[PDB]
This record gives structure tokens, sequence and C-alpha cells, in this order.
């Protein structure tokens, strides 16, 4: 069961340290080398670091000035990317990967890394209410991306439309919606679960008529 | 012909071409018999043909690994072939 | 040492075949392996083709990779293109370092038109206490992406404190949102607010009132 889970990303001030993790599972860890690849809006995919399977040697990209250092911990089947002397150019989505001799066979979900002087902003969460009926949760004025909304701890996957954010005055704002019968709403109370990882805030809001 | 087995030519409409061997492939073994030199290959093909072996696994190499994937472990190069009939003067279809 | 070159965007019709190019700058294309990755908008890249032309059992048969030696390029051929191919396709190779392509962005014409379904919500009673008001307007299930959005105060053109989102692709259809930021006192004032949306002629609108 091949999975690569990133962590340890969010917000950091220019020229400072941040350590990304990538926990692997469901394959012989010590058999395959690990990697890191970032994706900005403009540049697209751009390789950063790669460690070998044995961990005898490490390799880095040309758009890093030997600032980052890649390690691995076979004991916990995890590999790391320590990053120092960061800049606003480094702001990207950092995917970790697994090598297979000649390519990257598997990728992770990716974690957002944002380099800015502007401090983290926890979102203000607000409920939205007017056979079927549509409800929603407003996530107002946060930084940086991303945020994730589930419904009743992800019990309702039916008709869940999460809309991308808008940016104004350096603050993000989005809304996520759910569509379920009136029979459900009036009986079983509905709650949205906002989560801003950069701030580490998780917020629940009960939807009321 | 006592050099390393580095494929150059791929003969048209042959076994080697049909099963899909490319130029530059370095055959290191057949069924099994260790292949180092062309002599070892020629010998093995004849042995296998007269042994009555109609099919066998041909192991080779193609290209260098990508950086940070030197020590990676994967299947070598499991590629099953038809053995040329030496009685009918059939060739595999490779030449340096 | 080298780099790869891809079309910034391409288009094709439903059922047509398409060739996505990937041209190497320096060195021999065949000497170092070439791989192909698909990526839907806001997803992890997945392997389409590896080891030049080899496809991992799972990807549809209509996909195939090649190496055009004449142009020192790699190519991705997609037969009988489907709507599910609406994604970015990056090419990849290596040598001393590891290189990716520019990013080919495939579009699929022959997709049936869909006018937008609108959902609108008032300002929350929680928000209204803080002397603020955010009118929400959710635009879901439409095609194509091209839209224009405006807000009204008693049917009166107002683009003061409006924030519209870029229409991104969630399903086969596109979705978008838009927000009108006011004060609580301004929300009460005019007793009619509308979210007008233009989409290829047809104009759907919905309203909120205090």
């Amino acid at each position: 069961e091949v999975q690569l889970v990133e962590s340890g990303g969010g917000l950091v001030q220019p020229g400072r340290s941040l350590k990304l993790s990538c926990a692997a599972s469901g394959f012989t860890f010590s058999n395959y080398g690990m990697a890191w690849v970032r994706q900005t809006p403009t540049k697209g995919l751009e390789w950063i670091a790669s460690i070998s399977a044995g961990g005898d040697k490490t390799y880095y990209g040309d758009s890093v000035k030997g600032r980052f250092s890649i390690s691995r911990d076979n004991a916990k089947t995890t590999h790391y990317l320590q990053m120092d002397s960061l800049r606003s150019e480094d702001t990207a989505t950092y995917y970790c990967a697994k090598t297979s001799r000649v390519y990257f066979d598997y990728w992770g979900q990716g974690v957002m890394v944002t380099v800015s002087s502007a401090e983290t902003t926890a979102p203000s969460v607000y409920p939205l209410a007017p056979s079927m009926v549509t409800l929603g949760c407003l996530v107002k004025g946060y930084f940086p991306e991303p945020v994730t909304v589930t419904w009743n701890s992800g019990a309702l996957s039916s008709g869940v439309h999460t809309f991308p954010a808008v940016l104004q005055s350096g603050l993000y704002t989005l809304t996520s919606s759910v569509t379920v019968p009136s029979s459900t709403w009036s009986s079983q109370a509905v709650t949205c679960n906002v989560a801003h990882p950069a701030s580490s805030t998780k917020v629940d809001k009960k939807i009321v008529p | 012909l006592k050099e390393p087995v580095v494929v150059g030519y791929v003969q048209r409409d042959s076994i080697a071409q049909k099963i899909g061997i490319k130029p530059g492939d370095k055959i290191i073994k057949i069924n099994g018999y260790e292949v180092r030199t062309w002599e070892d290959l020629r010998d093995a093909l004849i042995r296998l043909s007269l042994d009555g072996v109609k099919e066998t696994t041909l192991f080779l190499e193609r290209g260098v690994a990508m950086p940070g994937a030197e020590d990676d472990v994967v299947e070598v190069l499991h590629l099953t072939i038809k053995v040329p009939n030496v009685q009918k003067g059939e060739e595999l279809g490779i030449a340096p | 040492q080298f780099v790869l070159t891809q079309p910034n965007s391409v288009s094709t019709n439903l059922g047509s075949t398409v060739k996505l190019s990937c041209k190497r700058s320096t060195g021999n294309i065949g000497s170092n392996y070439v791989n192909w990755y698909q990526q839907h908008e806001g997803r992890s890249p997945t392997t389409m083709i590896y080891r030049d032309d080899k496809r991992p059992d799972g990807v549809p048969d209509r996909f195939s990779g090649s190496i055009d030696r004449s142009s020192n390029s790699a190519l991705l051929t997609i037969n009988n293109v489907q709507t599910e191919d609406e994604a970015d396709y990056f090419c990849h190779s290596y040598s001393s370092g590891i290189v990716f392509g520019g990013g080919t962005k495939l579009t699929v014409l022959g997709q049936p038109k869909s006018t937008p379904t609108l959902t609108v919500f008032p300002p929350s009673t929680e928000e209204l206490q803080g002397n603020k008001a955010t009118l929400v307007c959710l635009i879901s299930d439409f095609y194509p992406s091209d839209v224009e959005v405006a807000w009204k105060a008693n049917g009166a053109p107002i683009s003061q404190g409006v924030d519209t989102a870029n229409p991104t692709k969630q399903g086969n259809k596109y979705i978008a949102s838009s927000f009108l930021r006011l004060t609580a006192e301004q929300w009460r004032s005019r007793n009619s607010f509308t979210c007008q949306v233009t989409h290829e002629g047809n104009t759907v609108e919905k309203s909120l009132s205090p």
C-alpha cells in the first residue's frame, strides 16, 4: 500500500530554516531512493533534492545553492528536507517522490511552503444557510494557503463542492458547500470542519436555520 | 568478437527485432550461461539450440540510472526470446 | 545540463488523436530515458509513460510514448481522446541532473455546453455583529470557463468591494465563486442585492434581501 505523506510545511520568514518530512509506507524503504520536487504557478515542476537508496550519496538541483540538505531515517521509513536561507522564490508546492531507477513512480500529495514577512492569519469561520437544500461555510481572511473543509468529520462526501479562494489585501477567502435533503438537516445537525494547517487551527461550525 | 557484447545493428524482421531489442543493449546472460564476450553468446545460442531449448530468458542492460537512484533495486531485464534454429541457419539478428 | 520544450497549451476534439511534443535542447534523446506525467488541476502527478514507451498497467491503452530521433524529441500520442484527459502533461528526463518540461496543457473540444447553477447566501448573524457583511455567490456546474460576474444594489451597477475568483475545473464542468464585502449598516440600507452572471449569452441571476 504505497503512500507518501508530506508534513512540516506552512509559513516562514525570508532567510530562515524549515524542515519538510515525507513519511513512506507499504514498500521496502531501504530498497528505493527518495526525492523532492516543487511546483510554482509559473515554473511548473522543478526537481530539488534526491537521496540514494543506500543513502551513500545525495544530489541537489541547480536552482538551489547547496542550501538544502536531504536525509533519510529508515528506522521510521521517513526522509527529510532541511531548508536554510530561504527566499520568496522558494514559495511553491513541495512534492516528495519515490525513485525507481529511471523515474519517479510515485508522488505525495504535496505541502504548501510560503516565504513572506507577513505573519500567519487564522481564518474567521462563519456558517451559511438560506427535496434538497444547499448549505455552506465561509472561511474569511486567512494566510497562507491552504485550508481544508470536511462535513460532519467527512461523513458527507455527497455533493460537496469546495470553491477556490480569492485574494484581496493579502488575505485569502473561500467558501465550501454541501447539498443534502431537508429531512437530514432538520433532524441530524450539520457541521463543517475548517482546518488551517499553517496556523494549526481546526474550527467547527454548526449550521443553523 | 572478444569485446563486451554491445549491440550495434538490429536485423529487420528477426527475433531480436520482433521481441524488441534496441541498439546499445548489453547482453549479460542467456538462460543459464554467463555472457561476457560475443564468443560466450555464440556458444550459448548453439548449446541451447542443440539442447532443444525453444525459448529462454535473455538478460541485458539499457542506459544509466537517474541521480539518487543508483542503489535502487528493480528487476534486471527479464526478456523472454525464441532461440534461433541453428540447423536452419537462423540468426538472432545482432551485430557490433 | 539540458532542458526540455513543450507547447504551453494544446486543444483537440472528442475522438481525435493528439501528439504532445517534448524537444530536448542538447545531447542524445535516446541516451537518457524519457518519462511522462499527467496532472489534473490541483492533483499529484501520475506516471503515464516510463522507460521511453513503456506504459504501467493501469493507464488506458489509447496512451502511448515514442522517441522521434530526427527531431531529438519525445512524443506522447493519445488515440480516441476522452474528456477525462483534461489535464497537464509534463515530460521528464535526466543525465547529471533531473529535468522536467514546460507543461503541456491539453484541452478537449466537443464538450457540451452547460449554463451555470447559482447559490447565494446572506451574511452570517455572527459576522453581522462585528459590523461586517460578506455576500456569497457560488457558481457551480457550467461550461465553458468563460464567465462575467457583477453585483447589484437595487439592480444598480456596483463594483465597489467585489472579489471574483478564477473559474477552476473541479469536475468535467467548471466552478467559481464571488464575494461582495460591505459594512453591516450598508447591508441593511438597500433592501435588494443581486448576483448577475453572464455565460455565453444566457444571464442567470439570484438575489438576497435583509
